[PDB]
């Protein structure tokens, strides 16, 4: 029925962020009032690709 | 050549002896007492309103943490 396609490992890697839920949660609300644009464009992407494969940059 | 003695009431008599049912009213009214209790109901209902308020505040704060924390 065809051969899935998937990413190389090379591919999916990035500068992780290594901080706990409760630094997040600590700095959530200025996170999200001056990263807003990245983290919109990305959810864009993500609800209207529907492929978790075309929103990995 | 002695008075006789013997076990006799006291010259005169005794003290009167009380044996009448003796139950006392001793309560409020039942106007006072509703009145009592719709009056901690509303203190109570005002007070949890507010209450609840901030809690629903409080909810849509975290629930806002965890969108922005989403992507």
């Amino acid at each position: 029925p065809g051969i899935v396609e998937l990413p190389t490992l090379e591919d999916l890697k990035v500068q992780e962020v290594k901080v706990s839920s409760s630094v997040l949660k600590a700095a959530a609300h200025h996170y999200g009032a001056q990263c807003d644009k990245p983290n919109k464009e990305f959810m864009l992407c993500r609800w209207e690709e529907k492929d978790p494969r075309r929103c990995l940059e | 050549a002695s008075k006789v003695k013997q076990d006799m009431p006291p010259p005169g008599g005794y003290g009167p002896i009380d044996y009448k049912r003796n139950l006392p009213r001793r309560g409020l009214s039942g106007y006072s007492m509703f009145a009592v209790g719709i009056g901690t109901l509303l203190f109570g209902y005002w007070s949890m309103m507010k209450w609840n308020r901030e809690r629903r505040r409080l909810q849509i704060e975290d629930f806002e943490a965890r969108i922005a924390l989403m992507p």
